[PDB]
DNA sequence: GGGTATTCGCCGTGTACCTCTCCTAGCCC
DNA sequence: GGGCTAATGACGGCGAATACCC
RNA sequence: CGGAGAGGUA
């Protein structure tokens, strides 16, 4: 478990679009679309994702890819 | 569209109103404060407005169910969506032309500016007072002149053929529907071209400023004066009876109630071809009540009892105290929120607050229950309360999973500061 | 006092009224100011919008926690949509040009 | 208590200097009566607020 | 001496200012947002850091509020030989 | 005294003419004390007409305090005055510009004094409440900043005269000297954007494409300007100066007509934005909040630059 | 109709400022339409009352009347700009933008009434059929 | 005096009738009528005993009491009194004084 | 001359709640 | 009945409306 | 129940 957004503040600079991506993270594996990378501890999906950007497994650039990608699976 | 900045306000022209609208209230009907019973057509239609209740048939005589969420005419209503609801408005076309009366009342009134007379010969033309000569006589008459009746008549039989002098907001629609601004805005800057005068200069400049300006906003002048008339929904205006001998102001609807009357009669005096004085008076105080319907401020505000709020109309319904009422005061109580006494925990980890278990129990009772029916606990709404409430030892495992780490936000009664 | 569903008012819908479930809290705008002065947006937009007024909205975000997931969709926000029916009433267009 | 009121006038002075003097009569009931001064040194009598 | 002791425009945490310390210097002109030529918005570097972070400021978070806030915030604690006689300095000094 | 007085004794200034010691007048350039200096109120003459003295002696005394001026009164009230601009106990003048100075028709209403530049516009003569501690002569050189009237400065004539930073530095001071002395220390950016707000209005004084007075964000002075250079075309233009309008002035100031819809007088303002077709950028925050859409700030700001950035790029 | 016209064309009564109007605020407009009438004698208003039928498409013609005389009273202005450039004129820069110099400025009325008159004088041809 | 527009009791009662009672073209009997009623009505102008008190101490009566309602000799009293404080020699009566 | 310097009506109202009352009114059928 | 129906024992600001010295 | 008037608390 990880409350603290330092980790997640040194990765994403902004801290406040840091915010906003991973908001959609969580409501993406909140809802199916995505599942968590990262062990569940009985956590919500706002921790979890947390933990999955200060990590430097989320960026900005993986995860706009990421939803690029499961867009041109949808259409096919 | 997407939730957007830079938001543009212009004044609407009719055809794109009429596009806003769909079909035009026949009868106006109302509820008399006594009987609460929506009758339709009238201001209440579940045809124009949406539907008034969903999902069932409204016309304040008719409940059947058969059109529970189906396009299907039966006798005259229209159910769908409460998205539809929203976006469904009226309209009513107006015969005669009508103008608003904020730009007449206004200091810097828009029409007396714009069209360079004072304010008080455009009062008395909408007002039904004196004519105007609208482009008429203009070999011994003057192009842009107040009559009186007398006067009127003299320039009548001097010419005929060759003007034309109107009353009310068709003298004024015919005078704004003639001037070409791209016209005057180029003539007056290359008049300051060749003028040497400061007043003269000064004058002419604030003249272009002002065409310019009507020029940028892309608005016609024509526009401004009210050729259609568009009508809320019923439920979108402040409307609450109250029972007994105590009631509550409503004079937004009867206003709608009188401007129809008054067009409805203007229409069928027009369509009998009813002599020139009855449908000028008809026109007069359609006019008198359309101003009132836009503002009672602009007729003179006066203090009630019991509440120190002015008479309804629709400018004071565009604000009240604090202002727009559902984005501040008052008074945006929400709901998902507890008020309670503090007491300390010494402790609690600096992110934590210790919060008592009947007021978790309270706050999280919608998602409880998505738990209980997530893990087959619960197989209804109905079982889920019944669960919650026996306080059963297996909901507190439910509220520890769903306050794991879901955080809560603590404000103190005064936030005088960011931390608050 | 606390609450999450309950007591319902007219005019102003907001909980209010009434002691056998008392009604929210007067989320004053000293408390939208604090939540401005933090890069606080989001709250106050629920705290305004999807769990103050709208009661559609209100319903459908509830139903959706029942479902098992937090959700809310910005869409289209229905005091904006009331205000712009009700200034089109009077005659003013309202354009929604995008920056 | 009804009676004699003398105060002394100093929102009248009006952004001036030399606060005036007040005189007010206060019936047990009936209609007050009011004798103020001026910046000028002048006397005027107010029957209540008019 | 004329040597550059910061960079240009450089953001003044302690470190700089503790090197301005001891090198003790009357006055220093600094990015202020009234200096600030930005429109409809502040430059993040016309304004500082000074918040509930340490790291240079950033785009959005309206300054406005918060200090207005924070002038609000003491306004509860507000409360209602020398000059014009002989200049006395009180210090030995040029 | 300085005050107002009798119609044959406020039309000629007592003044103590001091020649050189061969009996010719004298006047000293770039000195606030030419040689006569021009005697304000209580200034008891201590020198009769052809009294020799030496380089050091005393012309006029007038009696002082030794202490304690009234200029400031401190607390909340204090704040919000400074904060509306308002003339505390009427504004002490400043030098208007830099150039010679002399008495125009003294006391018709209140005196007149003429500041005449070498390169500028010779009538310049301002107005002189006899109310204010008068120290101006004539045939002293003078710059803008200068004090000619004793007393408590107004924010206004800082500004037009001292320029914007200096306005800038005094509000600062004195809002932090008043929270100091509760102890409380805040940092001044707060004072300095406050004051961005306060004086984000201007008056053109050298007309462009706007009138040739009016009050104009100066936001919109500068990118104006900007154009203005751009093209050849000069338009006109264009000079400005920026006024300080006070906290609730610049709040019905704002750009944005939703601010004013829902926090002042409404159905003129909304047929001002819809005739003049405002496209109000809806920069601001609270009205955001009014139409019930996200605030730009903070990570709603993020999210509709992100917006944005997916506009002409989907 | 009639082949020949009597008008006011080019007269020396038609070279005067445009004082005259049928409101306050004295200035352009409601004395375009004077300009236009005073350089045509009543023959020509019988004329044109009698070939136009109806009221409102008489009126469409006065203000096609105004509308032509305002683009020929606006060609004789920038081209007296133009000549004034031409003889040498240096923008003045006003209060209210740009003029020419008062010694190479003519006057806006007297382009307008002589605009008027020309444009009389082809009506009359006009009329002349 | 020299301010004062009047000399003669028909004006006086003509403009006091007026400015109590605006419009209502001034009779001279309504005037009177209006002025018994403001300071000579036994029934609904009463300074009681205890106003009568406080009054004859203001003034610093050797009485102890008397009328109920106003007089002359009241009016010219407190007049007197009151130009007697503008003279810098009478006193301020304290607004919070229990006496 | 002209800026004070008065007079002449309207109107706004920290935070949250606990209780209470009081709410467009005139009126011809 | 009922269904229509067009001020004084607050306080301060503030524009409009006057009040006054040289 | 929409907004005003009143006591009490913080």
């Amino acid at each position: 478990a990880r409350v603290t957004v330092q980790d997640a503040v040194e990765k994403i600079g902004n801290r406040f679009d840091l915010v906003l991506v991973a908001a959609r993270r969580a409501r993406q594996m909140q809802v199916g679309g995505k599942d968590p990378l990262v062990p569940e501890e009985n956590d919500k999906t706002t921790v979890i994702a947390l933990r999955e950007i200060e990590e430097g497994l989320i960026n900005n650039q993986i995860l706009d890819v990421r939803e690029r990608q499961e867009q041109q699976e949808q259409e096919a | 569209t997407e939730e957007f900045d830079a938001i543009k306000i212009a004044l609407a022209s009719p055809d794109m109103i009429r596009s806003w609208s769909f079909g035009e209230v026949k009868k106006p009907e109302t509820i008399n404060y006594r009987t609460f019973k929506p009758e339709r057509d009238g201001l209440f239609c579940a045809r124009i407005f949406g539907p008034v209740k969903d999902y069932e048939c409204l016309c304040g005589k008719y409940k059947r169910l058969k059109h529970r969420g189906v396009i299907c005419e039966k006798c005259g209503v229209e159910v769908t969506q409460t998205k539809v609801r929203r976006e469904r408005m009226g309209h009513i076309e107006l015969a005669s032309p009508t103008a608003h009366i904020w730009f007449l009342k206004s200091l810097p009134s828009r029409i007396g500016l714009l069209l360079d007379m004072p304010l008080r010969d455009i009062e008395r033309v909408l007002y039904f007072e004196s004519y105007v000569v609208i482009e008429g006589g203009m070999t011994n008459l003057e192009r842009q002149q107040i009559l009186t009746e007398e006067q009127y008549l003299d320039a009548l039989e001097e010419f005929g053929d060759e003007f034309d002098a109107k009353m009310g907001a068709e003298a004024i629609q015919a005078l704004l529907k003639s001037m070409d601004l791209e016209q005057e805005c180029e003539q007056l800057r290359e008049e300051l071209n060749e003028t040497n005068s400061e007043t003269k200069r000064k004058k002419l400049t604030k003249r272009i400023k002002l065409l310019e300006a009507f020029v940028q906003s892309g608005n016609k002048p024509e526009w401004m004066i009210l050729t259609v008339l568009p009508v809320l929904p019923p439920d979108l205006r402040p409307l609450v009876p109250l029972d007994g001998g105590r009631f509550a102001t409503s004079d937004l609807n009867d206003l709608y109630r009188r401007v129809i009357n008054r067009n409805n009669r203007l229409k069928r005096l027009l369509d009998l071809a009813a002599p020139d004085i009855i449908v000028r008076n008809e026109k007069r105080m359609l006019q008198e009540a359309v101003d009132a319907l836009l503002d009672n401020g602009r007729r003179g505000r006066a203090i009630t009892g019991s509440n120190k709020r002015p008479l309804k109309s629709l400018a004071d319904m565009i604000k009240g105290k604090q202002g727009r009422f559902r984005q501040n005061l008052l008074g945006k109580r929400v709901d998902y929120s507890g008020r309670s006494v503090i007491t300390v925990g010494p402790y609690l980890r600096l992110h934590q607050c210790g919060l008592p278990k009947k007021m978790a129990l309270e706050l999280f009772k919608p998602f409880i229950y998505g738990k209980l029916e997530l893990r087959g606990l619960a197989t209804t709404i109905k079982a889920a309360k019944k669960m919650v409430e026996r306080e059963e030892a297996v909901v507190w495992d439910i509220l520890d999973e769903v306050i794991r780490e879901h955080p809560v936000l603590l404000n103190r009664a005064p936030t005088l500061h960011r931390l608050g | 006092h606390a609450r999450s569903t309950g007591s319902y008012s007219l005019v102003t819908q907001q909980p209010l009224g009434g002691k056998a479930q008392f009604g929210g809290q007067r989320f004053g705008e000293m408390e939208v100011w604090a939540l401005e002065a933090y890069g606080a947006a989001y709250t106050l937009q629920e705290m305004l919008t999807v769990k103050s007024d709208d009661v559609n909205g209100r319903t459908k975000m509830y139903k959706n926690i029942v479902d098992g997931n937090h959700q809310m969709e910005p869409g289209m926000p229905e005091s904006f949509n009331v205000l712009l029916k009700e200034i089109r009433s009077l005659g003013i267009n309202i354009e929604l040009e995008d920056e | 208590s009804p009676g004699v009121f003398f105060d002394s006038d100093k929102g009248k002075t009006h952004s001036s200097g030399k606060v005036l003097y007040n005189a007010r009569i206060i019936p047990y009931r009936g209609s007050w009566l009011d004798f103020e001064f001026d910046p000028k040194d002048n006397l005027f009598v107010r029957i209540d607020r008019r | 001496t004329a040597d550059i002791l910061v960079p240009r425009n450089t953001l003044l945490h302690e470190q700089w200012c503790d090197l301005l310390e001891e090198n003790s210097v009357d006055a220093v002109k600094v990015r202020s947002v009234v200096s600030c030529d930005t429109d409809f918005g502040v430059c993040a570097h016309c304004y500082g850091r000074d918040l509930a972070r340490g790291h240079i400021i950033n785009k959005g978070e309206a300054i406005g509020v918060i200090a207005a806030q924070s002038i609000g915030e003491p306004g509860t604690q507000l409360t209602m030989a020398a000059a014009e006689s002989s200049i006395q300095v009180k210090n030995k000094g040029s | 005294d300085s005050a107002e007085r009798t119609a044959g004794g406020k039309d000629l200034r007592p003044a103590l003419k001091i020649v050189d010691a061969q009996g010719n007048d004298v006047l000293i350039p770039g000195t606030d004390m030419p040689a006569q200096y021009f005697l304000p109120g209580k200034a008891i003459v201590q020198l009769e007409d052809g009294v020799q003295i030496s380089s050091g002696d005393t012309l006029a005394r007038i009696p002082q305090e030794s202490g304690g001026t009234k200029d400031i009164t401190g607390g909340l009230p204090r704040v919000a005055d400074l904060f509306e601009a308002r003339r505390p106990k009427e504004p002490a003048i400043l030098a208007e510009i830099s150039g010679i100075v002399s008495f125009g028709k003294e006391t018709k209403g209140k005196r007149r004094l003429v500041i005449t530049p070498v390169d500028g516009s010779d009538p310049y003569e301002e107005m002189i409440p006899k109310w204010r501690q008068l120290n101006v002569f004539e045939g002293e050189r003078v710059e803008r900043g200068d004090v000619i009237s004793d007393g408590p400065e107004a924010p206004h004539d800082i500004l037009r005269l001292r320029g914007v930073h200096a306005v800038t530095r005094y509000i600062v001071n004195e809002v932090q000297d008043v929270y100091r002395l509760q102890g409380v220390k805040i940092n001044d950016k707060h004072i300095e954007v406050i004051v961005r707000q306060m004086l984000r209005k201007a008056t053109i004084v050298n007309a462009g494409s706007s009138d040739f007075l009016e009050g104009e964000q100066v936001e919109y002075s500068r990118v104006k300007i900007a154009n203005r250079e751009l093209e050849a075309n000069g338009k006109v233009g264009a000079t400005y100066s920026r006024d300080l309008l006070g906290i609730t002035k610049a709040s019905l100031a704002t750009e944005s007509f939703i601010s004013a819809a829902s926090f002042q007088e409404t159905t003129r303002v909304l047929t001002e934005a819809a005739v003049a077709g405002k496209r109000d950028e809806l920069r601001g925050l609270k009205e955001n909040v009014i139409v019930g859409r996200l605030i730009p700030a903070g990570t709603g700001y993020a999210y509709h630059q992100d917006r944005m950035r997916r506009r002409a790029a989907g | 109709m009639t082949k020949i016209t009597v008008n006011y064309t080019v007269d020396v009564k038609d070279i005067q400022p445009k004082h005259v109007r049928s409101e306050s605020n004295p200035q352009n407009q409601n004395k375009i339409r004077r300009a236009w009438v005073l350089s045509l004698s009543d023959n020509a208003m019988e004329v044109i009352q009698n070939k136009i039928k109806s009221a409102p498409a008489r009126h469409a013609y006065y203000e096609a009347i105004d509308r032509e005389v305002s683009n020929k009273w606006i060609e004789l202005m920038r081209k007296h700009t133009t000549e004034s450039l031409n003889a040498g004129a240096k923008f003045i820069m006003t209060s209210c933008g740009e003029r020419l110099e008062d010694d190479y400025c003519g006057n806006a009325d007297e382009r307008l009434i002589v605009a008027a008159q020309i444009v009389a004088e082809t009506i009359a041809a006009d009329f002349n059929r | 005096l020299r301010v004062d527009p009047t000399n003669d009791r028909l004006s006086a009662l003509v403009e006091i009738y007026r400015m109590m009672r605006p419009g209502e073209p001034p009779t001279r009997e309504a005037a009177e009528s209006l002025f018994e009623n403001l300071f000579f009505s036994e029934d609904r102008y009463d300074l009681s005993a205890v106003g009568r008190m406080k009054f004859n101490r203001s003034l610093l009566r050797e009485e102890i009491e008397g009328s109920g309602i106003l007089s002359k000799d009241d009016i010219i009293d407190v007049m007197k009194k009151l130009i007697d404080i503008r003279n810098g020699k009478g006193e301020v009566d304290d607004i919070d004084h229990l006496g």
